[PDB]
């Protein structure tokens, strides 16, 4: 149970680092358009 | 640039197919638990 | 770029939050185990 | 079999996000050498 | 044991992913203001 | 900027690491389930 609890958590943690990294992608993207 | 766009992308959709996998894979186990 | 700020700030403190609450269920978990 | 499963799941998401990182830092990397 | 060990291995991967994620947020705002 | 370049340095090698030890744990895991 406690095992699977931490692998909930971890993805969840996954997850928001995804988003982290979308918005990294899109932030560099507006930026190479720009000084290009 | 060219070929940053093309692995952004390719990793951006591997990723993607990561996390719902991790996801379905999650229900599963926690189904199981019962 | 006002939304991206904002979006930053958010996942920022979550991860944060997700984190600690993992470093707390290790060492929950390590003490089962043993 | 189902948790190691699980765990190879969340090994590889790491993985490719690592990637995906390393490609962010390349990118600011270029941005900077263009500005300053 | 060999679980758990792992679940560790996986969130100090997570932990030094997050360290590199916010020095990539860093480099975005540093330029960010001198290309806009 | 040096020192943005120092940090990126430090936690690339410490993931490459951290993510080196976790495929050795992983291959050692998936034997153990037989
Ligand atoms: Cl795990
Ligand atoms: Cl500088």
């Amino acid at each position: 149970s406690d095992i699977v609890q931490q692998q909930n958590n971890l993805l969840r943690a996954i997850e928001a680092q995804q988003h982290l990294l979308q918005l990294t992608v899109w932030g560099i993207k507006q930026l190479q358009a720009r000084i290009l | 640039w060219m070929e940053w766009d093309r692995e952004i992308n390719k990793y951006t959709s591997l990723i993607h197919s990561l996390i719902e996998q991790s996801q379905n894979q999650q229900e599963k186990n926690e189904q199981e638990l019962l």
